[PDB]
C-alpha cells in the first residue's frame, strides 16, 4: 500500500525533487499523530467484537427488516456475513488510520465493491449507515481526537459504496 | 515504510496489528523526529556530496572519464553525477521511510538490467556508491553515520 | 505480475523461483521443524 | 434435501446417481407421506409447543431471565421465543426435506456468530432445543417421536 | 442448486411461515412424480453412452455439414468435444428431471453458454438440433410417461441456448 | 458398503453421522432381509443364468466368435463366460453391501485399460452385461428384480 | 476402513466363491443389530458434547493435579488437546460400533498412540481413566443394550492404551 | 520476549538482526527495572485486584452467580477467582518479557474451546478482564500504567 | 512444422533460435523439395493405396465386415475407407510439414473418445493403418519410404 | 501460431483436398525464402543486445521526458520492463519473420496489449516509436532484402498496437 | 525457541508460584548481560564475512583435499553450500548469543543436522573444525568478554555435530 510517508515520497520522486521545507513539515504533523493514532489503533482492536455488537445492534433496531425473514440479512448465514463484512470495515478503517491515507481502502476494500454487492443484491444504503454507525460507536471509544480521524476513513468508505 | 509493513502483515493475516508491531510503530513515530533532521542534513549537502564523491570516484577509477570510457565527455559525466544525485535522493527517501524500501522500488530492482543496457559497468556504481556513502559519514555526526550507512551498504550490496 | 514486473515467465522462465522483492505479495513459508 | 444431497454428490464426481442415492431417493419418495402428516402436527401445535418449551427452558435455567441475563425482560423473551418459532419451523422444513439441509442453510451456517454478536448463550440455545425436543415428541406418536427426534439432535448438536 | 422441495422451503422461508395447504399439496405432487422420476434416471444413466450414440448420429446424418471438412465437428478433437457437450447436457438434464427443477440447468449449464458458443464459433442452430435429438431418442427409451417429464427439460435448454 | 460411505463422508467433515446419513443406513438395514434372499436367488442360479447370457450375447454380436473376434475359440468363449461369473458374483457383493462399492474396488477400478491389454470391445461388455441383466431379472420378483437391474444398469455404465 | 459386510466380502473375494450359508447367516446377525447400532449413534450424536463434559469433569475431579499447574492438561493448549482427544476417542467408537468392526480404531486412533503420549509425556493412565469416564457417561444415555456394545469398543480402546 | 520476537523475525527472513532491531533490544533491556518494578507492583496487590474486579463483573453480571448461573456457589466463585488470578500472572509474565507471548502460550491459545466445555461465558471473562485493567491501571504511574493496560486489553480482546 | 515447433521450442525458453534449431531449419527447407515429391508419389496414387489396405485389413480382421460388426454394409465400408483416406491425407500433411503435427493435431487428438462414440475398434484401426504402412512403404523407393513409415509408425502407436 | 507451411495445410484440410500444384508452388516458393529467412534470423540472434541498445537509446534520445523523472520510463525496474518490452517485439518479430506468416503477432503478442498498456499507464505512441526504432535498427544489420522482409512485421506490430 | 527471560517464566508458571525476588536477580543479571550481548551481535553482524572468510580460508588451509578435485568442496555449487553452512552456523551462535539460551540450536541447527550430513556424505569432523575455526576469529575479533560467552554456543555446536 502507500502510507503518508509513501505518499510525500512518491509525490517528490515524480517530480524529481529533494525533500523541502514543506515536505519535512508534512512528514512532521505525520509522525507527531503518531502516539494518537497507535493508541486508537489498540482500543480499536481492544473492542472491535464490542463496537460491532452495538453497531449492529443499532443498525437492525433502525432497519429491523434486514432481519427479519425476506431481509437481505435473514438467515445465520446471511447474518454472519453482515457482521463478517462490517468487521472488515472496521479493520480496514482501522489499517487506513495507521497509515494516515486512504490508499489501502481503494486497493483492498473498495475495489469492485459496488458492483459486488449490486450483483449480490445487498442494500448499498443499509450498509452505509451501519458504516456510520461503526463511526458513530467507535469514536465515543476512542475519543474525540482519534474519532476525526477515524471519521474521514468511515466517510471515505461511506463515499465509495454510496 | 515500518508502517506499512505492518499493515501489511496484519492484513495478509486478516487481523489487528498486534501489540507488538504497534510498539514497532510508536518506537518508529518516535524516532521521526531525528531521522528528519538526517535527511534534511544530507538534503541541504547534497551538491558537495556529490562533487566530493565524483572526484574521488574518478581518481579511484580514471578509465571511466577517459576516452573509450563510459563516462568520458561533458554530457556522459553528468549523467553520471545525475546518477548519483538520484541515488543520494533514494538514500534520503530511506531516511525519512524508515526502511531501504523506497530505495528498493525506485532504484534497486532492475538496475542491473538497465545497466547492462546503458553499457554502464556495475563496479564503478558500487564504488560510487563506497565514495558517496564515506563523504556523507564523514559529513554528519557518528550517531547518525551507521544509520545512514546502513542505507548505504544496503544500495552497495543491491548493486553488487 | 503482482510484483517485479520482469519475473513475468514470458520474459524470464526462471521469474518464478526469482528473489521476492518489496512489490510482491506476503509469502507463508512453513519451517517449523516439519515434525 | 435427499434428492439434493444426492445429485450433488453425483455432480462433484461427474457420474449418474449410483444404485444407492436411487434406492434412498425411492425411500424418502415413499415416506414423504408420513413426513407431510409430522409437520402438519407440529405446524398445527407451534403455539403450545412455544410456550411450553419456553416455560421448561426458564424453570431448567433461571439465569436468562434473572436480572442481568441475556433474557432477562419481557422484550427479550419474547425474542427469545421468537428464535425458538424460527427452529421450529426449520424444523418442520427439514422433516418435509427429508434431510437437515434446510436447518443447516437457514438456521446453523454462521449461528455462533450471531449468537457471539447478541450475546446470546449457545447452552441456553441447546436447553431451549431440548425443551422443544421434549414437548414437541411428546405429542407425536413413537415412529414420528422417533424421526422429529433425530432433527432436534441434529440442531442441538450444531448449536453445541 | 435448488430443487422443488426446497423451492417450497425457500419461497416459504423469504414469506417466513409455516406451511400451509397449497405447499403440503405441491409437495404431495412432487412425491407423487418422484417414483417415476426414478425410474427415469436409472433408464437414462444404464443408457446414456447409447443415447449419445444415437443421438449424434441423427443429428450428423441430418446435417452432413458438421462432420465433413469444413465442419465445425470436422476433427477427432472437435466431434470428441462435441460429444462430451452432448453428454453434458444429458446429465444434467438427469439431474433437472430427478430433481423436478430446473434451476441446475440454468447454473451449470445455461449461464454463460451462449457467449462459448459464440467465441468458440459452435452453430446454436446445430446444438439445438443435437438436444432434440436427444430428446426424442430418450423418449423411446425411458417411456411416454418419463418421456413427458424429460422433454421440458430438453426444451429448457434448447429454449437456453436459442 | 452404505454403513462404509457414510462413515467416511461424516469422518471427511469432522463429524458424527447426520439425520439424513442415519436413516439411509437404517433403511439400509431394514432392507436386509430382501436383499439377502435376492442374492441367494442369483447365487443359486450360477448356471442357468450364465449360459443364457452368454447365448445372448454371441446370437446378438455374432462377430465375437467369428474367425478374428475376442472370443473365437473354445477357450476364448470359456475366458468370456468366466468373467460372466466374475461380474455376476461381484453383481451378488453389491446387493448384498448396499451399494456399487464392492463391484468398484473389484470389477470398475481399471477396467478399461485390463479390456484394453486383453484387447476385449466394450461394447461387447456391456451388451453381455445387458443380457445377464435380462436373464437374471427374468427369475427375480417383479419388487426383486427391479433391484437387481438398478446394479446391473450400474455394471452396464461402468463398462460402457 | 471395513465392515462386517466388506470384511465378508474381502474373504469370499480372496477365496473366489460365492456367498454361502455361512456368510448368509453372519450377515443376517449384522442386520439384526444394525437398528440398535443406528439407534445409539443418533443418541450419541445429541450428548457427544454433554458425554465428553461430564467425562472430563469426572476425570479432573479425580485427577486435579492434571489441570493444576505443572500437569499436563494445564494450559489452555493442552486442556484443548485433552478434551479434543476424548472427542476423537467418542467418536471414533461410534464409528467403530455403526461399523460393527474395531478395524477404523486399528487404522486411526491406535496406531503408536501410547509411543506419541509417552514422546509428549501423556499419562497413559488418566487416558484410560478418562476413555472409562467416557464409557460410564455414555453408557447411562444410550441405554444397556446399546451400552454393552459400545462399552467393548471402549475397553478396545483402553486395553489397545494399556 | 522481544528478543524471542526480533530473533524469530531475522530468522525467518534469514538476516542477522538489523540496527534497529538491536536499538528496540537496548531498549527493552534497558527499561527491564521498571518493568520488574511493575511486576512486583501488580504481584503485591493480587487480593485486591482480583477480588475488587470479581466484584465488578457479579455487579455487572448478577446471573452468573444467581441460582443456575456458572459460578452460582462458593466454589466456583472460588474457581472464577482462581481463573482471574491465573491472568493477572499472566498478564505479569508479559510485562516482565515485554510482549504478549506468554498470553498466548499459556491462556489464549485454545481458550475459547475449553470455556466452551466448561460452558464459561466469553463475555463474562472480558468484563472481568476489564475490571482487572481498571483496578491494576491505578495501582500504577502513568506510563506504567499504560503499557499494562495494553496487555490488558489485548487479553480483552483475545477473549472476545 | 518443424519450423513451428522450433519456434514453440524457443518460445517456451524466452530466447531466440539457437545454431541447432536455424540448421535443422536449413536443413528442412533444403529437403523440402524431396519432401513433396514424395507427398505427390502417395498423392497420385492414393485410390491403390486405400483399396489394397481395405482389402488387407478385411483379410486380417474379417469380423468387421461380417454381420455384427462395425464395417457390415456397403455405406459402413464406405466409411472405413474413407477414413482411410483421410489419414492417408493427414500422412501426406505431415509429410510436407516434416512433423506429425498436422496428422496429432487433425487426427490423433480425440480419436479415442470420437472411435468409442462410433464403436469402432481401435485395434482395427491399428491393422488399417499398418496395412497402409505396408503398401506405401511398397510404393516409395528406399530412403523415402522410411521416412514415411514413421510417420505411419506414429498414427499406429497414436491409435493403440 | 501457423506458418505458411501450416497455412496451405489448413486451407487443403479444410476442403478436404489432396495437394495439387498449386500448394506445391506455394511451399516451393517458401523454401525458396527460407534461406533469407534463417540468415536474418541468426543475425538478429546474435545482434540482439545490441540492436535493443541502439533502439532504446535512439527512443529515450527523442523522448528524453520517458526516462526522466515524471515519465513512464522512469525507475529502474520501468526502464527494465521497457527494454524488456523492445525485446518481446525484437524476438516475435524474428519469429514471425521465420514462420512467414503474422499469426504470432495476432496470437502471442498484440491480443490484449492495447488493454494491457492502457491499465499499465504505458504510452502506445512511443512505444510504435520505439518498435520502429528497432526496424531500422535492425534492417542496417540484416541487409536489403531481410529489411524487406522484417519491416512487415515490423509494420503489423505499430499498426496493431496504432 | 525460548530465551533466558522464557525460562524463568516457565520455571514459574510450571510451579503456578508469582514472581519472587530470585526470579527478579536472574532477570536483572540477563537485563545487565543484555548491553554485551547486543554489542557483540552487532560487532558479529557487521563481520560475518570476513569471520567467513578467515575461518574458511583456515579449514581449507588445514584440509586441502576437501576444494582439490574428489574432495566434498570440489565445485561451485558445492563450495557454496558448504560457505553457507557457516554462514548459517555463525548466524544461530549469533541469535542463541543474544538470546542467551541454546534452545534455538537445538530446535533449528542441530534437528536432524547429524544423519542428514551423514547421508550426504558431509565430514562432521571438517565441519567441526571450521566450527572452532569460526570460534576463534568471533574471539579475536569480539574481545574476550564476549568471546566466552559465544564460545559456549560454538563449542555447543561443535559438540551436537560430535
Ligand atoms: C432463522 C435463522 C435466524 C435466527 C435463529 C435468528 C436469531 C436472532 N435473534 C435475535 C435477538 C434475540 N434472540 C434472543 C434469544 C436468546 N434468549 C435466551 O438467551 C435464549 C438462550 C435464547 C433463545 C432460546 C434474544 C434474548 C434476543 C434479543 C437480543 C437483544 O435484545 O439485544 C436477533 C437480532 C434481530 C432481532 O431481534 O430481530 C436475531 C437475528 N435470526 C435469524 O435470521
Ligand atoms: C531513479 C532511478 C534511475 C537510475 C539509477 C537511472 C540511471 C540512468 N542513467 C542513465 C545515463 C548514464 N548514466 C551513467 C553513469 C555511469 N557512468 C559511469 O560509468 C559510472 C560507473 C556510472 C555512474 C556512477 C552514464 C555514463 C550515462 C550516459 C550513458 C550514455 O548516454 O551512453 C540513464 C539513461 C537516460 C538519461 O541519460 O537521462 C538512466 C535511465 N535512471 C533512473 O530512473
Ligand atoms: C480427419 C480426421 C477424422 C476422422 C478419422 C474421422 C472419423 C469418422 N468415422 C466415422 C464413422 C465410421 N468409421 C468407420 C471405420 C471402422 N470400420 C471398421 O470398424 C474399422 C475398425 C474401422 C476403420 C478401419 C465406420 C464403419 C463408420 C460408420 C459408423 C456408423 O455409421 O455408425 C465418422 C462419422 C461420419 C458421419 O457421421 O457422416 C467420422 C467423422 N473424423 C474426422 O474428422
Ligand atoms: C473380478 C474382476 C476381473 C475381471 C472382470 C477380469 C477379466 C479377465 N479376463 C481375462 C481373459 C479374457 N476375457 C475374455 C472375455 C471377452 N470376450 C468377449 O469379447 C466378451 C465381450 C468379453 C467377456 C464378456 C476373453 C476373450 C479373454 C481372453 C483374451 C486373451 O486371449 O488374452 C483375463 C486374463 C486371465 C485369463 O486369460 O485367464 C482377465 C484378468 N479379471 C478380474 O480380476
Ligand atoms: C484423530 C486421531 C488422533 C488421536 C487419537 C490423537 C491423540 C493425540 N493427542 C496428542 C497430544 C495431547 N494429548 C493430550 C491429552 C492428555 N492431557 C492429559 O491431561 C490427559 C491424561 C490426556 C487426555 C485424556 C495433551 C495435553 C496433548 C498435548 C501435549 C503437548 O502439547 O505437549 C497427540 C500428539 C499431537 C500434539 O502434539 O498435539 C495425538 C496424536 N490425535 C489425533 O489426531
Ligand atoms: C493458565 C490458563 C488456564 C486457565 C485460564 C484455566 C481456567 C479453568 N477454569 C476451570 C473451572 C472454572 N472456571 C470458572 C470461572 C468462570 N466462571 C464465570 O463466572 C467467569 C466469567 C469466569 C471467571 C472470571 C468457573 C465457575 C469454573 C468451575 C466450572 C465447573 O467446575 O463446573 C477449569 C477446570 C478445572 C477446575 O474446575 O478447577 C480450568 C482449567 N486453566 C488454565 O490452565
Ligand atoms: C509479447 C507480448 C507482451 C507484451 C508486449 C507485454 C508488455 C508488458 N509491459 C509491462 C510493464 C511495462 N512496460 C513498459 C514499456 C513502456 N514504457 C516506456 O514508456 C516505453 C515507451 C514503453 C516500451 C518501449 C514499462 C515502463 C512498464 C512498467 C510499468 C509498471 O511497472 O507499472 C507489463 C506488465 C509487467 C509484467 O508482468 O511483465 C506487460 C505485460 N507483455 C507481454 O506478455
Amino acid at each position: 500500500m502507500q502510507d503518508a510517508i509513501t505518499s510525500v515520497i512518491n509525490t517528490y520522486d515524480v517530480q524529481g525533487k529533494y525533500f523541502d521545507t514543506s515536505a519535512f513539515d508534512k512528514l512532521k504533523a505525520y509522525y507527531a499523530t503518531g502516539e494518537l493514532r497507535v493508541r486508537a489503533a489498540g482500543t480499536i482492536s481492544a473492542n472491535a467484537a464490542t463496537i460491532i455488537k452495538e453497531a449492529s445492534a443499532k443498525l437492525f433496531s433502525n432497519q429491523p427488516d434486514l432481519v427479519r425473514p425476506g431481509g437481505n440479512a435473514y438467515t445465520t448465514r446471511r447474518y454472519a456475513a453482515c457482521v463478517r463484512d462490517m468487521d472488515y470495515f472496521l479493520r480496514y478503517a482501522t489499517y487506513a488510520m495507521l497509515a494516515g491515507d486512504t490508499s489501502i481502502l481503494d486497493e483492498r476494500v473498495l475495489n469492485g465493491l459496488k458492483e459486488t454487492y449490486n450483483s449480490l443484491g445487498v442494500p448499498i444504503s443499509s450498509t452505509v449507515q451501519g458504516i456510520q454507525a461503526m463511526k458513530e460507536v467507535t469514536g465515543s471509544l476512542v475519543g474525540s481526537g482519534a474519532a476525526k480521524e477515524m471519521g474521514v476513513y468511515f466517510d471515505y468508505l461511506s463515499s465509495g459504496l454510496s | 515504510s515500518v508502517v506499512t509493513k505492518a499493515i501489511v502483515s496484519a492484513d495478509a493475516e486478516a487481523r489487528y496489528l498486534s501489540p507488538g508491531e504497534l510498539d514497532r510503530i510508536r518506537g518508529f513515530v518516535s524516532s521521526g523526529e531525528r531521522r528528519l533532521r538526517v535527511a534534511q542534513t544530507l538534503t541541504e549537502s547534497r551538491e558537495r556530496i556529490i562533487k566530493q564523491a565524483g572526484d574521488q570516484l574518478f581518481q579511484k577509477r580514471p578509465d571511466l572519464v577517459s576516452p573509450g570510457g563510459n563516462a568520458y565527455g561533458a554530457e556522459r559525466t553528468a549523467s553520471c553525477l545525475r546518477d548519483l544525485d538520484y541515488y543520494l535522493r533514494l538514500v534520503t527517501f530511506g531516511i525519512v521511510a524508515g526502511d531501504v524500501t523506497p530505495i528498493e522500488e525506485i532504484g534497486v530492482i532492475g538496475v542491473k538490467e538497465m545497466y547492462r543496457n546503458l553499457e554502464v559497468p556495475l563496479p564503478g556504481m558500487v564504488e560510487a556508491v563506497k565514495a558517496m556513502k564515506s563523504v556523507a559519514t564523514g559529513l554528519l555526526s557518528g550517531d547518525d553515520s551507521a544509520e545512514v550507512g546502513y542505507y548505504f551498504d544496503y544500495l552497495a550490496g543491491a548493486l553488487a | 505480475r503482482s510484483g517485479n514486473p520482469i519475473t513475468n515467465e514470458r520474459g524470464n522462465p526462471a521469474g518464478g523461483i526469482s528473489d521476492k522483492t518489496s512489490l510482491s505479495p506476503q509469502i507463508f513459508k512453513l519451517t517449523q521443524d516439519n515434525r
